RNA sequence: GGUUUCUCUUCAGAUCGCAUAAAUCUUUCGCCUUUUACUAAAGAUUUCCGUGGAGAGGAACAACCCCAAUUUUUUGAGGCCUUGCUUUGGCAAGGCUA
């Protein structure tokens, strides 16, 4: 099976990449761009899992 | 866009005192069709719909064992309860022998129930009553069992007073005590008479005689246990009547436990009542539960079969009180006697007062009860309409019999032959006839007469004029008006000189 | 409750024939037969074992003294048992 | 995986009582007499409007001798309610007309005021029977001294089970309860699928509202009707499975985060 | 414990000798706690029971058809027939 | 349990009844018992040879009650 | 002579007033109003001209939110209020007339319809 | 031998999923310079968001004392003879018992 990672793995990845202007990444550039086509799906999945005002 | 069983059915058919033909009548919504349907299921596990109102009546024949195991043949005319459609009631009445009033508990007597009662008395039929929807006193009104009994007894005495209004000699008054009354609630499978209740009581418990028991329950009788003997009032104890203490209290508690305690106490209450229920059936919603519990507890419908066996004349007795009113000769020298016999014999007399149309095409099915004789397919027959008088043979077309059918609610049972006493769907005597017709043997003579055309309870006073948009289309419209005249018993049509085709309805 | 007693209870309205403890055979349309098989019927035609005849407009048949009961073939068509 | 719930009636009754303000306080269908679907379908097919109901575009868009007004007997003016109640008698050219009628028996359920009075208990609002009639009757009543006696084992079929407990009036009140609350089990729904206000706008004669909100009521009824009408069945089928194809690859990982954290991630990535 | 003492060969053909002696061979319709027995397509034998009787094998035979007997007149049972496929 | 003899229909009437051992009598059925033992008055016995002995009222042996038939119509 | 209709309305304690109003608009003559003992509903009996009974039930149910529900049946004829033979009545062609002249109006209309 | 969970494979909405989106096409209608973006009716087809059916692997956890006088386990229906009928056997009757 596929086992889950600790949250700091992704938190660190995203923090590192910041906003892709540093030249270190610069191949992510084109994959980052290619993932645009699926961005309206991430938004739908985000908004339908909204947290419901009786929860913090 | 019943191989093994039809035979046995035919046996009861030929028997001619194993059968009873009844008409189910009553007010709007008072339960008839749900009773008939839940019963259709109890036998076969195998515009009206969309309006949710029954407009035209339906014939249903079924085999039901009564409280002794004796199978019977039942013919049921289930009729609309809407005041406007009493014409189908009168059809079913003239072709039927006794009448089951259905009366709603939380309503009682209202307009159509009263008028239908007057009608069946003046048509000289037997009167048996099912008080229906008694749960609307328990689950809906929540009446203490005593006051439920009050209202029940009130309903019964009022339908009594009403039959007193219209039948001079009180041979029969109504009381559950006699087999006159089922109490029921068609939705939950509850149908019982004092006989049936006492019978389950004894059949599970000790060896009490159920009939003496049955005869003790209704009517202000008490029970002091030390006496073990039932006595008109001598508890100043303030105790309940036997009817309460022995039928209303346990049924009330059955419901209360089911709708209340399904999770906590119902498994042990089922322990006591001897009803075993599986886990899945313990996992039901409450209305399916209720009907399951009550149906496992109460058996099929035995109160109905007992009432109908005991107080319906059964066409063999049947015909003689009938043919007086029906027939224009009544009983004189040839045919009154030949008929009143009811024997499969000779004359082959029949009275068809319904035209059930075949959804597809022009042809219809005539429908009625054969009084004397026996009819087989392919026979040639001579029909007489209402216009036909003894020396009017013009009205007497002649045809053959295409096929014969018996009716499950919306099922056809095609057959080879039908004896006297039974209802029948005839294919092929359709075109020559108008609203009411009667039939005799073809080209073989004895002589014929006709039963009086139907008298109706209502007078159609509402008047509606009709005309096609393209005057080219008049013949098709006239065929339409014929067809609707065939389907509807009281519909009047006329042609006003000033160019109108006019319809008279209620 | 007996399955044969139940078939007998059903036998009302049809023809029933009874061989008695003495061996006479009676035929008639059965009216009502109790659990104890006491068959109270009408129009019985009974032939005795030697050949003698007899008939009655009514008849009663004690239960424990019944030798056999044969009905018309209407029954041969309850099979669930 | 959180499908298929099963509850007890104490739960369901408390749930009902908490949800009491978002719910409709009627027990039957006679309220929506000329305001149900088939009434709105017929109204639409005939391009006539009900007082509080929606309007739509007309479904499609010479001489006559009946219509001669000198021949008419005008007593009471024929209204749109009549033409809709009896669409085949008050209507020429009815095409695609559904037939409304209902007389559904008036369900009479009285709510219990205080939890003290017994479950089964006579009430003021019920009309007092005080039945009176003629000489009642007499019958083949078996007077004793012939003989009779109950073979002394039998008792009223249930005797230690009392008439009611602390679960009865509630068990009954849940017998007429709007859709979710009159069940005891069922399948789990998605949160998007639960229209909590649908029964507010499906109601009839609001009597004293700003024209603003009356017009909004009837626009919502129009939407709801069209939804009911245009239901094309699922009609077709394939089930391609996207996040599974993604997670089965070496390029996507998985974890658990806080909804707010994922939201901020998504805004950064869209930017 | 087994309880099948009749319903095992029930629906089968069997010849039962009565406490009077007639050997009724038929298809068993039901057994009983009292020995209440029913047989469909029933024959009864009085003069002899044929087991390869060259001179005669089916004689002193009465047709019963549906033969319903009680338990008092029950004597002995044996298997005689295979169930009819009807 | 404790079924009643269904002889109220033959009750109040006269019947010709054979009791076991070649015994034949005729008398007016006035009652019975749960064991079917019936006291029927006006018993006149007709022996197999034809001897006629009117003994008055007597009971009918229920164990030995072979068969009675009503002497009249219903 | 015109027909009359016997109307029987089972309805709650509330809507009795609305039944009254509707019958007054349709020429009612309420006969009796009595509770249904054993249930919190009233029964109303009234008479009503068959001419006026067109849409009566629909208007009742509408005004009372489906609380009221009434059936109606032919019961007995009655003398229409007006003088059937009076040339001094002149009937405007479309509007409904007051009581004194329904008979003139009905006979004229029926003759212009069929009898001429 | 049970449920639950994961992975993998395959089959279906006829009133459903007690909820309801978008695109394409056809015909009318409305907006108006043009095209896109739109309007509102009918009709047809697709896509999407969910669900049902069938199986395989793995996983985890539960677990190998009194009774019979009308219907069967107390039944006192016992015996003999004379007559007759029968090829004999056998069978019909009455009588006597104690
Ligand atoms: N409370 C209660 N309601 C019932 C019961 N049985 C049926 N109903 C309801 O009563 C309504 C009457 O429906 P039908 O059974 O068709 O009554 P009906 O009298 O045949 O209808 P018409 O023939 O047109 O008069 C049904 O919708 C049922 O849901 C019952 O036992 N109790
Ligand atoms: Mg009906
Ligand atoms: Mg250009």
């Amino acid at each position: 099976q596929k086992e889950d990672m600790p949250p700091e793995h992704v938190r660190k990845i995203i923090r590192d990449h910041g906003d892709m202007t540093n030249r270190k990444f610069r191949h992510d550039k084109r994959v980052y761009l290619g993932a645009l086509k699926y961005m309206p799906h991430a938004v739908l999945k985000l908004l339908e899992n909204m947290p419901m005002p009786w929860e913090q | 866009t019943t191989v093994y069983e039809m035979d046995f059915l035919a046996d009861l058919m030929d028997n001619s005192e194993l059968i009873r033909n009844v008409t189910l009548c009553g007010h709007l919504h008072h339960g008839k069709t749900c009773f008939v349907d839940c019963l259709i299921e109890q036998t076969h596990p195998e515009t009206e719909q969309e309006r949710g109102v029954g407009i035209k009546s339906t014939p249903v024949t079924v085999v039901l064992p009564d409280t002794k195991g004796k199978s019977y043949l039942f013919n049921i005319m289930d009729t609309p309860g809407h005041v406007n459609f009493s014409d189908e009631v009168t059809a079913g009445l003239r072709i039927s022998d006794g009448v089951v009033l259905f009366i709603d508990a939380a309503e009682g007597v209202m307009l159509n129930t009263e008028r239908l009662i007057k009608h069946a008395v003046q048509e000289r039929l037997a009167v048996t009553v099912c008080i229906n929807k008694i749960d609307r006193l328990i689950l809906e009104l929540k009446l203490p069992p005593t006051d439920a009994y009050y209202k029940l007894r009130h309903i019964v005495d009022e339908v009594n007073g009403l039959i007193s209004m219209y039948s001079t000699d009180e041979n029969l008054i109504l009381s559950p005590l006699l087999g006159n009354v089922c109490f029921s609630s068609s939705q939950y499978s509850i149908c019982f008479t004092l006989g049936s209740f006492a019978k389950i009581y004894a059949d599970t418990f000790g060896d009490i005689n159920y009939q003496e028991f049955a005869k003790r329950l209704w009517g202000d009788i008490y029970f002091n246990p030390k006496t073990r003997k039932f006595t008109k009032k001598a508890p100043t104890s303030s105790s309940q009547r036997s009817f309460v203490e022995f039928i209303l209290e346990p049924l009330y508690k059955i419901l209360a436990q089911v709708v209340g305690d399904v999770d906590t106490s119902l498994p042990r209450t089922l322990d006591e009542l001897g009803i075993h229920l599986t886990k899945e059936e313990l996992k039901l919603n409450i209305r399916p539960l209720l009907r399951l519990v009550c149906k496992k507890f109460f058996g099929e419908f035995t109160g109905f079969v007992d009432m109908c066996v005991q107080h319906i004349p059964s066409p063999k007795v049947g015909a003689k009180p009938k043919i007086e009113h029906t027939y224009t000769g009544g009983v004189d020298s040839d045919l009154g006697e030949a008929m009143s016999d009811c024997d499969p014999d000779g004359p082959l007399m029949c009275h068809t007062t319904k035209m059930y149309s075949t959804d597809d095409g022009v042809q219809f099915h005539a429908f009625g009860r054969v009084l004397s004789g026996t009819i087989h397919a392919g026979q040639p027959v001579k029909v007489l309409g209402e216009n036909y008088t003894l020396e009017d043979e013009e009205d007497s077309q002649i045809c053959t019999v295409g096929r014969l059918w018996i009716s499950v609610a919306r099922y056809h049972i095609e057959v080879n032959r039908v004896p006297a006493g039974n209802w029948v769907l005839i294919e092929g005597v359709d075109q020559p006839i108008v609203k009411t017709a009667t039939i005799t043997e073809p080209r073989g003579n004895e002589e014929a007469q006709i039963f009086r055309p139907l008298k109706f309870n209502t007078t159609s006073v509402i008047k509606i004029a009709v005309e096609p948009v393209n005057p080219s289309e008049l013949p098709k419209m006239l065929d339409g008006l014929r067809k609707v005249n065939k389907s509807y018993p009281s519909l009047t049509t006329k042609v006003e000189e000033s160019g109108e085709h006019v319809i008279l309805g209620t | 409750i007996g399955v044969p007693i139940k078939v007998l209870h059903e036998a009302e309205g049809h023809i029933v024939t009874c061989e008695t403890n003495t061996g006479e055979v009676y035929r008639g349309k059965l009216i009502e037969a109790e659990d104890n098989m006491n068959c109270q019927m009408s129009n019985i035609t009974v032939t005795y074992r030697d050949g003698r005849v007899a008939q009655l407009e009514q008849v009663y048949i004690r239960g424990s003294k019944i030798r056999f009961l044969i009905l018309p073939d209407m029954l041969k068509n309850m099979l669930k048992s | 995986t959180y499908q298929r719930w099963q509850f007890t009636l104490p739960m369901m009754s408390t749930l009902y009582r908490l949800a009491n303000q978002l719910l409709t306080d009627l027990v039957d269908d006679n309220y929506f007499y000329l305001f149900d679907l088939k009434a709105f379908f017929t109204s639409k097919a005939l391009n006539m409007a009900i007082p509080g109901g929606p309007k739509f575009e007309p479904l499609v868009r010479d001489w006559n001798e009946f219509n001669d007004i000198n021949k008419i007997i005008i007593r009471q003016p024929i209204r749109t309610e009549y033409k809709i109640a009896f669409p085949y008698l008050y209507n020429n050219l009815p095409h695609h007309v559904h037939l409304t009628w209902y007389h559904t028996p008036n369900v009479v359920f009285i709510k219990t005021e205080d939890p003290d009075l017994p479950a089964f208990y006579f009430d003021p609002l019920i009309n007092p029977i005080s039945h009176r009639h003629s000489v009642k009757s007499q019958e083949p009543l078996p007077d004793d001294d012939e003989e009779f006696e109950l073979p002394e084992f039998v008792e009223p079929f249930l005797k230690d089970t009392p008439l009611y407990t602390d679960n009865t009036a509630n068990g009954i009140a849940l017998l007429w309860a709007p859709r979710p609350f009159n069940l005891r089990s069922g399948r789990t729904r998605r949160a998007l699928d639960i229209p909590l206000v649908k029964n507010w706008y499906r109601e009839h004669c609001p009597a004293g509202q700003p024209v603003k909100v009356r017009v909004s009521y009837q626009k919502l009824l129009k939407y709801y009707v069209l939804n009911a009408l245009k239901h094309r069945p699922p009609k077709a089928q394939k089930k391609r499975y996207l996040f599974r194809s993604f997670k089965a690859t070496k390029f996507f990982q998985s974890t658990k985060l806080d909804w707010v954290e994922v939201g901020l991630q998504v805004c950064r990535q869209g930017y | 414990g087994k309880s099948s003492k009749m319903l095992q060969h029930i629906d089968y053909r069997m010849r039962c000798i009565l406490q009077d002696g007639r050997i009724f061979i038929g298809t068993f319709k039901a057994f009983d706690k009292h020995m209440n027995l029913i047989l469909c397509d029933c024959d009864e034998f009085r003069k002899i029971k044929p087991k390869n009787s060259k001179q005669a094998e089916r004689e002193e035979k009465r047709v019963l058809g549906l033969v319903l007997l009680r338990g008092e007149n029950l004597v002995s049972m044996t298997v005689e027939g295979p169930p009819p496929k009807d | 349990k404790a079924h009643p003899p269904e002889l109220k229909k033959f009750m109040d009437k006269k019947l010709s009844l054979k009791l076991n051992g070649g015994r034949h009598v005729q008398g007016i059925l006035r009652g019975f018992d749960p064991f079917m033992n019936l006291v029927i008055d006006e018993c006149v016995e007709m022996a197999t040879s034809g001897q006629q002995n009117n003994i008055g009222m007597v009971v009918i042996r229920g164990n030995s009650i072979i068969m009675l038939e009503a002497l009249e119509r219903v | 002579m015109e027909p009359y209709y016997f109307v029987e309305v089972q309805a709650p304690a509330d809507c009795v007033s609305a039944v009254y109003t509707v019958l007054a608009r349709r020429r009612g003559h309420v006969t009796q109003d009595a509770p249904i003992p054993g249930s919190p509903l009233y029964t109303i009996k009234a008479f009503i001209p068959a001419i006026d009974s067109f849409g009566f039930e629909t208007d009742l149910r509408t005004h009372t939110q489906g609380q009221a529900f009434s059936l109606s049946v032919f019961h007995h004829w009655q003398i229409v209020p007006g003088d059937p033979l009076d040339k001094s009545i002149v009937i405007r062609p479309l509007e409904p007339q007051p009581a004194p002249h329904l008979a003139r109006e009905f006979m004229i209309k029926t003759r212009r319809r069929k009898g001429l």
